[PDB]
């Protein structure tokens, strides 16, 4: 169903404006087509590492994600590489908040302090086959959201 | 019997092949493979009928009306077709390897599953009640594998163990005595439970992106940029040449289905993408 | 084996340009590193061999560890020196490299502008690849296949372009060189060395001691022995392009971008090079 | 050390500042001075409920709220109105981060008794509504720095930041 | 209503059961019966105190206190201690979660004051030493149900899952 | 006769070539050389084509529609093209070497596998089978190679073990001296077996760091940093360029082909890679 | 069972990701992640593996809290900033030796602490050499992104 | 009921039909509204909307000839022919939405310009899926066979 | 600098009136440089009063009318009929963007006011019936934009531009 359609669209629409500059919106774009069919190709677990390191989240990033969970005018700081990964990377938490596949409590305290990461990244890799099931329909309306709403470079 | 002729033969990928089943909205790949109705790749026959029928059409220029009776006409069609072609199952993909456990060491190696076999099982059973023609040695091959079922199998080594397509794990028990080689190479062949065997065989899949550049200034294009997914060279599909009774299809099976060597199936031609050999279950053991 | 790696340093002062020099250091590497073990109790030596030296030789009696430590900087000063007299420059391959090069862009109707630059000092560049990495902590860009050190083309195009675009600006740069929406108009070759007056490498030295220190108390030297390019040794590569229009900007920044740095720690004056001759062959 | 005290940023004027003089010595924690904020500490299991905010302390981990740190003195002797721990700056969770703080700080937090005859039932809210920016840069952005805007030329560079970073939760009653 | 208290799992034994008789009734918040423990509760930004099992409040949330929240008001005693705190139980970070809560929670927790001694650095403690693994059985886990250590061959788990589930920071000083 | 022509040929790399495919997530070479379904360097015959085309489109202006013709026409497709490329299969690739006991010093040597000769005598076999072009000298010196599978042997030269690539100890036994070269040079040629050789063959790439400068500090960039894989000088790869019965594919063999020398292929074309020679096996058999 | 090569790489960077203290412990680590297998593929598995053990500067002591980790979890490697993250990226390689069965734990660690046995290290790593190098290098390049990640940059 | 739908399906076909100066162009209009109406009735009506509208490449001035056509009959659609014919295929789609008040026109066509509002336009329409796939049908099985019937191949 | 007029282009005669002066230079935003009209503005909620038009402000917000922009004197210093705007030229809503555009020129759009008793009732107008598409560029693109039209080739390029591009919704009273 189409439940997940709207659930990116929620989504796209706090990424759509925590990207300030239009040059980070361009790169997003960039990141919603390559990294779907890398997923797809890969995995989930390989692509998960690869957004995870150039996304660059040391804890000032972490509050900029934690609070566009909530807040609706928080923003993303840093360069197109780094603010296009990091959206990419809330766009992924967003639905295993939303979806039930990870306790939102406990996800916000993972990407709080300083290890816990860890085992948030372990616990994600626990439910690697699962995920990789339930968001390629997600991913894939991202994908075209992003290939919609945002102009090409 | 229902049909007069009942010939199955397998086709080996020369090289990459690539049937489209064209763009579709739930794809994410631009220019997908035709796909099964439980996942794996196969070749419609339909793509299969036209391309073998257009192959025979220029390569035996006098076989007109012999090709026409059994493959249907193209111009003004007063009748039904006399032969009928089978949608090619995937029998085996070839699979990359990490030969751990033994010191015999393989580069790549044939996977199939279960349920790959049962679907060539079920081609078979069929086919030996609309025609005289048994496969009794297929068939028996088929149904010798089938009995080890719930177990991952290799049937022409002894491996114990391995490393498929990078990331998947198997524990193999090798056959109890032996198999002659149901597709004849040095390489061998393993049978996996099919919640593994989906993984591996779509991680064996390739997958590729290309791009159209400007003609003046080299530079990509506006969006010229696309995706394609290929099977890879030397994978094996099963399927069948079914014929009725008419003084052609005699001809037909004893004239052009023994002249029929190399072919070229699906899309991409000019990428050298297609060229494919059929090997006749007839001539096969 | 491990009697394979014993005759490697043999091997580099018996071809002195026939040795796969990428390789060789990289063995090397692998008895600098174990140099303790490689001199417990490890004969069957030849007579030739540069490691019974080190057995006779001794340096410290109070310590087994300390008169290793100082065995093995000697070892690595004496590597340096082996790297640099014997392996030394055979320019005829790249010249019949370069001259077939030349003859197959002619064909294919370039405009080619052949160019020698000579070292003037010891030369650094690469600084930071893998080249005796293992050994040296530094590294030479390095040609595995020429066996010989290089320049990369795509420094030499990134040195003159920032000349370029410093010089005449932002949009004249990017019409010789193009943009992520144009593509360049100018193509460059890798430099290789093709002839030297008697060496080709030479070792050197940077000894820090007041670098991330705060104060005197916590100064020290730290030496880095390192192998660097030798002066006077002459650099032949090619520039060229079909559009006239950018042949005249290229000829004129050649000789001025040269004589400033053209490679690693040239703000002490390292690399920095001397325009031996240019060429122009017209398409046609 | 330096006795420090958080001035949280909500959008009401609870805040009133209500706190102590300046440093005391020279250094203050939340600086403005020219990348804008900066050394933003956060604090987490906690809401302000703006009604005289004070943080009610909460135990679910997804109520945040942010502020500054500036060193002053809890509310002469007023010592009931907050926390008062003394912890060793490594814990602090700052965001934005500039220099160096040391290894002993203690901090004033306006605190409350947990609200009890209630259940919490807390909901984020954000910064918004230019009307209470203006007001929050004279009600302590210049009432605590009302010496810089003035070595610093740009200002309504950083007037959004307290848009953009300060965003809290409090129970809404 | 539901009057419901938090007892925790640390090393020392003034956490033995810490609070006064049970609420009485059926009621609980943390299942034992087949995977063994169920709904721990995990309360960020506090430490025990390696004595005197109460939970300072810190600021930073690396700091856990995991426990099982359960049933009753603290020791009939008092009240200078404990939090009593309400919430609607979407708002306690529990783990291992089974059957849902679904109505308000007031809740009561070892509550003690930041205590501005001096600094305050945690210090992870992990649960080990088989024999108070057994004692915390022994002390907490066999009352608080009683279907516990007389009718349960799943002693074993209980066993296992103190030193899997529980881990937490204490100050030590 | 189903294709007119069919006119294998090698590419050999006169400077570096970086053909890429992309960024992946599975590797640490950002911009990596195409790979193959075994891990070895190929060229896509999309990309062989898009540079052959590109490059005869500006050689040949007064054949334009000899070329739109087998080739494409490359503005609105109206019409399949009668052209085909196959796959650039790797041949040889140049690997360091480091050993003692010669008479003569090598610096590299050529490296191939036996898994890299099958697919070429693959190509060589369909082909064959699908024309008239019957390369038998091409297949007679594969055959002999072919033959010797399951170990390290050695062509055109007596090493009896070395190190390839400062990693790999191989023995290396002697094929016979007078099965002639197929390069056509002077350097040796190693048949690792391909267990071996995919190591071997896969650390031969040359990689490469680029960087950034900031214009103003003079000092790199943040995230200005990457790598890329080149295949060395002197590579081969192999190819083949296939034909349909045209009245123009008769010219496109007749006078494209034959003034068909030097091309560019692939990316990085301004700092030098790219240039590349095609050897016909026509007159290099 | 069997562990892939991110799995593997996850329980080899929580042991070492605890076992290092001082951040400028880590910020090192996360330069020799990124380099060291850069330089793997450029000068081969057997000399960079050795180049690790000599920087990584195996003291008597070093070498006791690296042979520690394997089994407790209080290991804590100490020393010099760039000494323990040379120490922890041999960890990472030992790890996966281990583990996978290519070298046997005992022979490993005989060999980093005695000697005579190290060079037999050698040579059993040139016979392995084609084991080691094609898997490796993927598991490496996952401890490379998860260092990325997990600690701030330079 | 749906009688005026052949009558709609007539004058938004002959605006697509003239907004298409290349020939290649109809021909790629022709794929789309054979395609098309046969994914929203499998896939659904949003997740081929959303297919439309990726690869329609909106945000130009062909954005802008949309809204003239809704009124203009001289307006031209410019761009790839594979984005000219999805883009037309857009307005055959908003075009009903219109004329049959299922979608206020004035909400339409200002969330049309203004960036910030077509999110809230996707939005609406995902709560009018259901209703909307229901009406359009005879409609788009119209648009399909015009298509088949007067595009064609020179 | 360079103040802006907002030449409209309906079908109707009148557009003459005598905004003149060129761009301080001629640094017009409109271009015609071989392919046919750039920067065309639109504006939202107007209509063209079909008779010496100066774009009555309706509030549809499907009436719209374009036209081209250039800069000039706003009726020879009789701005009695203009809006007198000034915009940070990323407000502009400016199809066929070739060539980026400045951050503040100025704005000079004729204006008139509802002129009561009647209804606005505006009706959509195209561009035919090519007498006009010469008698358009006979004053307002060929004494404006003498840059060209004797040299080039391409004009029919141009030439239905104005057919194509220029829709409006006129009054029509």
């Amino acid at each position: 169903y189409e439940e997940d359609y709207k659930l990116a669209l929620e989504a796209f629409k706090k990424v759509f404006n925590a990207l300030t500059h239009y040059g980070a919106k361009q790169a997003f774009r960039s990141r919603a087509r390559d990294l779907v069919e890398e997923i797809y190709n890969s995995g989930f677990i390989p692509t998960f590492f690869y957004i995870i390191s150039k996304a660059e989240l040391n804890s000032d990033s972490l509050d900029s994600l934690i609070s566009l969970f909530s807040s609706d005018n928080a923003i993303l700081r840093g360069s197109d590489e780094n603010v296009s990964y990091s959206a990419y990377l809330f766009i992924i938490l967003y639905y295993l908040i939303k979806r039930g596949i990870i306790e939102q409590k406990f996800l916000i305290q993972a990407l709080r302090c300083e290890k816990t990461r860890l085992d948030l990244i372990d616990k994600l890799y626990n439910l690697a086959p699962i995920i990789s099931a339930k968001i390629r329909t997600y991913l894939l309306a991202i994908k075209r959201l992003s290939e919609a709403l945002i102009e090409a470079r | 019997p229902y049909y007069a002729f009942a010939e199955p033969f397998f086709i080996h990928a020369i090289t990459h092949l690539h049937v489209g089943s064209g763009s579709s909205v739930e794809e994410e790949i631009d220019l997908p493979f035709q796909r099964d109705e439980l996942g794996y790749p196969t070749i419609y026959a339909s793509s299969l009928k036209g391309a073998i029928k257009s192959f025979l059409l220029k390569e035996f220029p006098d076989k007109r009306d012999v090709i026409y009776k059994v493959l249907g006409e193209d111009e003004n069609p007063e009748e039904a077709s006399l032969g009928t072609f089978l949608d090619a199952i995937l029998f085996a993909i070839p699979s990359r390897i990490i030969e751990i456990d033994s010191a015999k060491p393989y580069v790549w190696v044939y996977v199939t599953t279960y349920e790959l076999l049962k679907k060539v099982k079920l081609y078979l059973d069929s086919i030996s009640q609309l025609s005289n023609a048994s496969f009794s040695n297929l068939k028996n091959k088929i149904d010798t594998i089938l009995a080890k079922e719930g177990k991952n199998i290799t049937l022409d080594s002894d491996l114990k163990s391995a490393i498929l397509n990078e990331d998947f794990y198997v524990e193999l028990e090798a056959l109890n005595n032996k198999i002659p080689s149901i597709i004849n190479a040095g390489v061998p062949l393993l049978v996996l439970e099919d919640s593994i065997g989906r993984e591996v065989i779509n991680r064996s899949l390739i997958r590729v992106r290309r791009i159209r550049i400007d003609r003046d200034k080299k530079v990509v294009e506006t969006g010229g940029l696309w995706s394609e997914e290929y099977v890879p060279m030397k994978t094996i599909f099963f399927s069948v040449l079914l014929g009725k009774e008419s003084k052609e299809s005699a001809i037909f099976a004893s004239c052009i289905l023994r002249n029929l060597r190399y072919v070229i199936l699906g899309g991409k031609e000019t990428i050298g993408k297609g060229i494919v050999e059929l090997r006749w279950v007839k001539d096969v053991i | 084996a491990i009697d394979f790696l014993v005759n490697i340093l043999e091997l580099i002062k018996e071809k002195q340009c026939n040795i796969n020099l990428f390789s060789a250091i990289s063995l090397t590497s692998i008895v600098y590193n174990n140099f303790g073990e490689f001199l417990s109790n490890n004969q069957s030596y030849s007579t030739n061999n540069p490691l019974l030296k080190y057995h006779i030789i001794i340096l410290n009696d109070k310590n087994k560890t300390k008169d290793v430590e100082e065995k093995r900087n000697i070892f690595k000063r004496e590597v340096a020196e082996l790297i640099s007299r014997n392996f030394k420059l055979d320019g005829e391959k790249v010249r019949n490299y370069f001259d077939s090069l030349k003859e197959v862009l002619k064909s294919l109707k370039y405009t080619i502008v052949d160019v020698e630059i000579t070292t003037r000092t010891r030369a650094l560049i690469g600084v930071s690849t893998s080249l005796g990495k293992l050994i040296f902590g530094s590294g030479i860009s390095f040609d595995p296949y020429m066996n010989l050190p290089y320049i990369p083309a795509s420094e030499i195009k990134g040195i003159v372009r920032s000349y370029i675009e410093g010089k005449l600006g932002e949009q004249e740069a990017e019409e010789i060189f193009g943009n992520e929406e144009r593509e360049g108009n100018v193509n460059f070759t890798d430099a290789y060395p093709t002839r030297s007056k008697d060496f080709l490498f030479v070792p050197d030295v940077i000894t820090p001691h007041y670098n991330g220190k705060k104060s005197e108390a916590d100064a020290e030297p730290r030496p880095v022995i390192h192998l660097t390019i030798a002066p006077k040794v002459t650099f032949r590569f090619l520039i060229y392009y079909k559009r006239e229009d950018v042949g005249k900007p290229i000829c004129d920044s050649m000789p001025i971008i040269l004589i400033r740095g053209l490679g690693a720690r040239s703000s002490v004056g390292y690399s920095l090079f001397e325009l031996r001759k240019i060429e122009v062959i017209k398409a046609a | 050390s330096t006795q420090r005290e958080y001035v949280f940023i909500p959008i009401t004027n609870s805040i009133t500042i209500d706190v102590k003089i300046t440093i005391g010595g020279s250094d203050h924690i939340t600086n403005i001075d020219e990348r804008g904020i900066h050394n933003v500490l956060v604090i987490t299991g906690y809401a302000v409920d703006e009604k005289n905010g004070r943080l009610v302390p909460t135990l679910d981990p997804c109520d945040y709220v942010k502020g500054i740190l500036v060193a002053g003195t809890p509310q002469q002797a007023q010592s009931n109105d907050f926390l008062t721990l003394k912890l060793p700056a490594n814990k602090l969770y700052l965001i934005r981060k500039k220099g160096n703080i040391s290894d002993d700080l203690k901090i004033y937090i306006p605190y409350s008794s947990p609200d009890a005859r209630n259940s919490m039932k807390t909901k984020p809210v954000s910064i918004s509504d230019d009307t209470i920016v203006n007001n929050i840069i004279k009600e302590v952005f210049d009432k605590i720095y009302n010496i810089t805007q003035k070595e610093k030329v740009k200002i309504e560079k950083v007037k959004e930041d307290i848009k953009e970073l300060f965003s809290y939760y409090a129970l809404e009653q």
